RNA sequence: UCUCCAGGCAUACGCGUAUAACAACUCGGAUAACCAUUGUUAGUUAAUCAGAAUAGGCAAUAAUCACACUAUAAAUCACCUAUAACUUCUCUGUUAACCCAACACCGGAAUGCCUAAAGGAAAGAUCCAAAAAGAUAAAAGGAACUCGGCAAACAAGAACC
RNA sequence: GAGCUACCUAAAAACAAUUUUAUGAAUCAACUCGUCUAUGUGGCAAAAUAGUGAGAAGAUUUUUAGGUAGAGGUGAAAAGCCU
RNA sequence: AACUAAUCCUAGCCCUAGCCCUACACAAAUAUAAUUAUACUAUUAUAUAAAUCAAAACAUUUAUCCACUAAAAGUAUUGGAGAAAGAAAUUCGUAAGGAGCUAUAGAACUAGUACCGCAAGGGAAAGAUGAAAGACUAAUUAAAAGUAAGAACAAGCAAAG
């Protein structure tokens, strides 16, 4: 194989930037705040998987439910095919029955 | 005999068969043009 | 290419360093050296 | 005569030729239409001579003396065009108010797009013209699917560009 | 003046078998495009008489030239007796 | 004029006048040998032989007796660094025969008119 | 084009065609974008070198490549090269200036030789003028010869050149007549026919 | 049998 | 094997295929395959007399250019028609019906040079 | 200049600058000289060659040298009656050793005229080996060869199922 | 997708000399075809070349444009052809 | 003591979040054999998606393909009552980033280009100096296979003791 003939540039991480310093604050907003807000409400992400977890087939179906009607034609077609592939895998294949 | 020379070029034959006016004659031909415009082709027809 | 082996160079070296005294392509080609070395060991 | 095509006989064989500044748009406005009509032909003969000379340089494979002259003349002629068109355009607005000189209409082709259709001069009305009644300015339902796809294709392209500009800002802030 | 490849013909107005093989006079009519008034507008005033000369030289040589071949004279065998014809 | 609209003409219509002309022409040295009266021009492709006669006679006060033109095909064979054919623009060549016995020939523009014994040692040194 | 590097040679010269062929894909230069208002360096302005080989030496700006945020000073930051090299002859050794970024130099107070920072501010007349951050003062724009090299004042009228007074002359008479209608009246052309009706569509 | 080929790119190397 | 990317022109195709290069027509084809040119359809170049012309292709550098002010319809109206109406208004000899007195054209029909649709070329 | 070979010049369809000169000597020609290659400049000139107004009325009798001669398969706008208009030259094609076959392919390619007056070169230098391919010649015999007179022959004739 | 090929429509073109006679008759070129042997076999050729053969006024060959399209088309039926 | 080569970092890309749109590009040309300035012959989507596949075959049938989250609930029901399918009533809700890619990766993309097919259509590859080239284009590496430097010397899975 081949390896670099020079050392790559040093990578410097500032561990006291604002994002890292205050990471985690308000994770106990509920228990310490009279349960006004559940901590799951603080997650920033796709609408269909805020405060939710599942396997890919479940993830595929959940993406369709929330934004199935606002998706592009090609993206929706690929999602439908992705669901049908996963369905036959998880429900008809695998070592265990 | 010896194959490979099926193409016997004729401009009148070519333009009638795969030309612009020929393609637009039918909706099935117009949808051939419509897809080609979607892909980005340099030439949409002959 | 999220993860690739950046140290495969030394893995080949371990096999090859035990084959220099051989003759032929077995002293320099990993696919051939590796088979030769096992018999040597 | 034909001699007007070529430059001053004395100037031939000189590496560089002095040239004055080109005509500015504001200066041309001060001149009357009579001067603009006369000035155009004066510039026209100048342009032909430089086009004559520049082409001859290619044949001789020698650099054209004072190549900058052609750009000045061409820019001057464009300015005269701008001034005359502006004067005519204002007059049309006052008398009629139409924004454009030529009739046209916004219409849809059979490929599901909005296209500005420039009209043509005909000797018979449109309903009696059998070539006009072969052109189509409508779309069938089958163009509906393709119309949406162009929206998505453009939406994808627009999204990528906005993301790319965001990264370039990050690199600049990292650099400075 | 352009070039084409078609049959070369030496014809005197009649075949060789014709007893009448020599020529006396030719009458030619200038086409309308070449008439005096049209040439003036096209600015080729000098060509008013040049048109006549071109037709006379061309037609008489062809007629006299064809006559010589009928008598048997050709390029290598120069004509012993000059051939004369007229045209109007 | 080019890239402009010509009014449609019907019986009894006025004469068409173009006050400011977009056609710009250039005189070229003949490639082949031409008669003394004949003059060559490169003209915009939308120009007609009739226009050239009017163009020269009025703008340049030149008497013209005949005009002949041809359309020259530009090469489309050269490919660039991306292997894309480059097209040489097609142009129109006009042959103009002067009148009244006038004679013209293209003018000839552009009348243009160590120490072997001491090898390799720097000679700056005086020593 | 996305892959075009601006160098020292004026664009479009033989050097710039040689450096930037159509197939060039060199790594882009990252340049701190500077607003047109922000830029305060102009040709002819005396500046001082903050750092480098000639740090602390004042020079005169002679070129500004704003695409690279470059300012070139005469006779400073100068390395050596051979000009006019030929096969027969070595050539003539000359000292060639190198580009300097703006932050490596500063403008100079007009009265006193010091690198005074300046700020853009308007005046009573409204004309934008640079003003020193400290010891507030008006530094005038330095007059410099134009790139084309033509000198206006010494320029002498010649054939094919209009006189200054003739150009200034104004004869346009505002009237609701087109050029197509003024010429005929002036030139005396008469036409009484009218175009037939045309069905535009 | 099958068939496919590659172009001889002009490859101007004058940098 | 036909080249799809090259422009379709009259040099290509059989003898029968022909098309123009953009030259404006100047005549009519009558029956019996005879061409009849029309003089009116042939453009005529109106060339001015340049004797005593004081303008040359290039301008002196010393001459100072002025501020660019693209002409607008309002500006032209103020210069030409406004003064007449203003003076007439003081005199009281103004009415809506006679706007043509100041140069208004109710319709472009009948004009040799129609403003819209334009019937005259550049 | 010499030796020898024997489909050539146009047209159409097609192709699209491969045309021509100059300059280069990287690439292409399956090697060189030279260029068909690269770059630059040029080029094919037409009133004759070639291509692109209306309403009615009414046609029995081929071609073939069309006379004789027969036959059968039964066979290419004009001329009239009226209306309308009364003096024109623009536009486009034109080059080449060329096209269809991945190729400078022993293949394919229609018509006119002609058969050398036109068009061309089988051998880079060597050498005389075996085997292989092609051509010619044969003492005596004459199918004895072979599945079979296959191929070849100074033969190319006759009868049979 | 019928520019190859099967078939058809329309508009066209080619056929020397000889003997029979008055013709899907005969000898034999152009031209169409492809019986046999040989060479070739990544070949000149993804079906050719050298010889030898069959037809050659006809159910003939060829040119140009058009038509028939896959649950189909065409087929003097080889389940032959339709790039 | 080196040829072939190798090293390299940013070109762009990916997934989200926010957000309907109001990017419909002088002049000229194009539905005629598109991109040809004017009349001739005028111009107009579609009846139910199928099948593969699963039911270890196949013939009824077979989620997605083909209307808010969570709960009721994989419940009631439906089904060669097989594989499988599958509710509702009724409750609940104020909703710019990267433990992504870095030139065989990320999009096919430097490009829907070259190239390939009559057409529909299929579909690439690659780049790398420095602050300055108006500093004679850098560097960096016993480093891959392949060679060279340096052909071979009875005996044999090429080695091991
Ligand atoms: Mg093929
Ligand atoms: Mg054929
Ligand atoms: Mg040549
Ligand atoms: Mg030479
Ligand atoms: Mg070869
Ligand atoms: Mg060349
Ligand atoms: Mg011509
Ligand atoms: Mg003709
Ligand atoms: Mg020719
Ligand atoms: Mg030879
Ligand atoms: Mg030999
Ligand atoms: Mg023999
Ligand atoms: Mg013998
Ligand atoms: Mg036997
Ligand atoms: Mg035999
Ligand atoms: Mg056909
Ligand atoms: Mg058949
Ligand atoms: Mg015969
Ligand atoms: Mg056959
Ligand atoms: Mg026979
Ligand atoms: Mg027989
Ligand atoms: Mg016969
Ligand atoms: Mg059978
Ligand atoms: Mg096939
Ligand atoms: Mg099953
Ligand atoms: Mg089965
Ligand atoms: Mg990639
Ligand atoms: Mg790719
Ligand atoms: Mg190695
Ligand atoms: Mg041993």
């Amino acid at each position: 194989a081949f390896v670099r003939l020079t050392l790559p540039p040093p990578k410097v991480v500032d561990r006291w930037n604002e994002k890292r310093a205050l990471f985690g604050v308000y994770d106990n907003i509920g228990i310490l705040g009279n349960f006004e807000k559940h901590p799951k409400e603080l997650i920033k992400g796709p609408v269909w998987l805020r405060g939710w977890r599942g396997n890919e087939l479940q993830r595929c179906v959940r993406k369709k439910k929330f934004v199935g009607n606002r998706m592009f034609i090609e993206d929706l077609h690929n999602l439908n095919k992705r669901i049908s592939y996963l369905y036959k895998h998880f429900n008809r294949h695998g070592k265990y029955r | 005999r010896a194959r490979g020379n099926e193409y016997q070029p004729s401009n009148i034959k070519r333009k009638h068969k795969h030309g612009w006016v020929r393609r637009l004659s039918t909706p099935a031909g117009v949808q051939v043009i419509l897809r080609r415009m979607l892909k980005g082709r340099k030439s949409l027809s002959h | 290419l999220r993860n690739r082996l950046t140290d495969r160079y030394w893995r080949v070296q371990e096999v090859l360093k035990h084959a220099q005294h051989f003759r032929g392509r077995k002293n320099r080609c990993y696919r051939l050296a590796v088979r030769a070395v096992t018999r040597a060991f | 005569g034909l001699e007007e095509f070529f430059d001053d006989p004395k100037n031939w064989g000189e590496e560089k030729v002095k040239s004055g500044a080109s005509w500015t748009c504001q200066q041309l406005r001060n001149k009357s239409n009579e001067d603009l009509h006369k000035l155009w032909y004066v510039l026209l003969k100048e342009r032909n001579m430089l086009l004559t000379l520049e082409q001859e340089a290619k044949r001789q494979r020698l650099p054209m003396p004072s190549p900058e002259r052609l750009e000045k003349v061409v820019d001057s002629m464009d300015n005269v065009d701008k001034v005359v068109q502006e004067r005519e355009d204002a007059l049309r607005l006052l008398q009629t108010g139409q924004e454009k000189p030529r009739p046209g209409a916004w219409r849809r082709d059979i490929f599901g797009r909005i296209v500005w259709h420039k009209f043509k001069q005909w000797p018979i009305p449109w309903y009696l013209n059998k070539r006009y009644n072969r052109r189509r300015f409508f779309a069938m339902p089958y163009v509906d699917r393709f119309i949406r796809l162009r929206i998505e294709k453009h939406a994808r392209i627009e999204a990528r560009k906005r993301s790319l500009q965001k990264k370039k800002e990050k690199i600049l802030h990292a650099k400075f | 003046l352009f070039r084409r490849q078609y049959e070369n013909s030496i014809f005197t107005g009649s075949k060789t078998a014709d007893p009448c093989c020599y020529g006396h006079t030719q009458f030619h009519l200038i086409p309308d495009r070449l008439k005096r008034e049209r040439l003036i507008r096209q600015n080729q005033a000098e060509q008013v008489e040049a048109v006549f000369r071109a037709n006379a030289i061309a037609s008489l040589f062809a007629w006299t030239g064809a006559q010589a071949m009928y008598q048997g004279f050709w390029s290598e065998a120069d004509v012993t007796r000059p051939f004369v014809s007229q045209a109007v | 004029a080019r890239n402009v609209l010509y009014p449609l003409y019907q019986l009894g219509g006025p004469q068409l006048r173009v006050f400011r002309t977009n056609f710009f022409i250039q005189l070229v040295r003949p490639g082949t040998a031409q008669p003394e009266d004949t003059v060559q021009f490169r003209i915009p492709m939308e120009m007609t032989r009739v226009d050239l006669r009017n163009y020269l006679e009025q703008i340049y006060n030149v008497p013209v007796a005949a005009v002949r033109t041809r359309v020259q095909h530009g090469s489309n064979r050269r490919r660039d660094h991306k292997n894309v054919r480059i097209k040489k623009p097609d142009y129109k060549v006009a042959y103009v025969q002067l009148a009244h016995g006038q004679t013209f020939t293209f003018p000839d523009l552009f009348p243009e008119k160590s120490d072997l014994r001491c090898p390799g040692i720097p000679s700056w040194f005086g020593l | 084009s996305p892959f075009y590097r601006y160098g020292m040679s004026r664009p479009g010269s033989i050097a710039d065609k040689r450096k930037n062929p159509p197939w060039s894909r060199r790594r882009p230069v990252v340049v701190e974008p500077i607003s047109d208002e922000d830029w305060h360096l102009f040709c002819g302005d005396m500046v001082e070198i903050l750092e480098g080989k000639d740090a602390g030496k004042q020079g005169k700006v002679v070129q500004v490549v704003r695409q690279r945020n470059w300012v070139v000073l005469e006779g400073l930051n100068t390395h050596y090269r051979y000009i006019g090299r030929t096969k027969d002859h070595r050539g003539t050794m000359i000292a060639s200036e190198a580009p300097l970024l703006h932050h490596q130099v500063k403008l100079v107070d007009p009265v006193d030789r010091k690198p005074t920072e300046i700020q853009w501010r308007f005046t009573e007349a409204g004309e934008r003028v640079r003003v020193s951050t400290r010891s507030g003062r008006i530094i005038p724009k330095p007059e410099f010869p134009r790139a084309d090299g033509i000198v206006p004042e010494t320029w002498t009228d010649g054939p094919k050149d209009t006189s200054v007074e003739d150009a200034l002359e104004r004869t346009y008479v505002p009237r609701l007549k087109t050029l197509e209608e003024d010429v005929m009246e002036a030139m005396g052309i008469q036409e009484t026919r009218r175009f037939k009706k045309v069905y535009w569509y | 049998t099958k068939s496919r080929f590659r172009p001889p790119t002009p490859e101007p190397k004058y940098k | 094997g036909a080249d799809r990317m090259s422009k379709w022109t009259s040099k290509r195709g059989p003898r029968t295929f022909t098309k123009s290069r953009g030259a404006k027509k100047t005549g009519i084809y009558t029956s019996d395959r005879k061409f009849v040119q029309i003089k009116e359809m042939v453009p005529e170049f109106v060339v001015p007399d340049l004797t005593g012309f004081k303008l040359k292709p290039y301008v002196n550098y010393r001459a100072p250019a002025g501020i660019d002010t693209p002409l607008t319809a309002k500006a032209l109206f103020q210069e030409t028609v406004a003064p007449a109406i203003e003076k007439d208004f003081k005199e009281g000899t103004f009415d809506a019906n006679n706007l043509e007195k100041y140069g208004f054209e109710p319709t472009q029909e009948g004009k040799l040079f129609q403003l819209y649709p334009k019937n005259f070329p550049r």
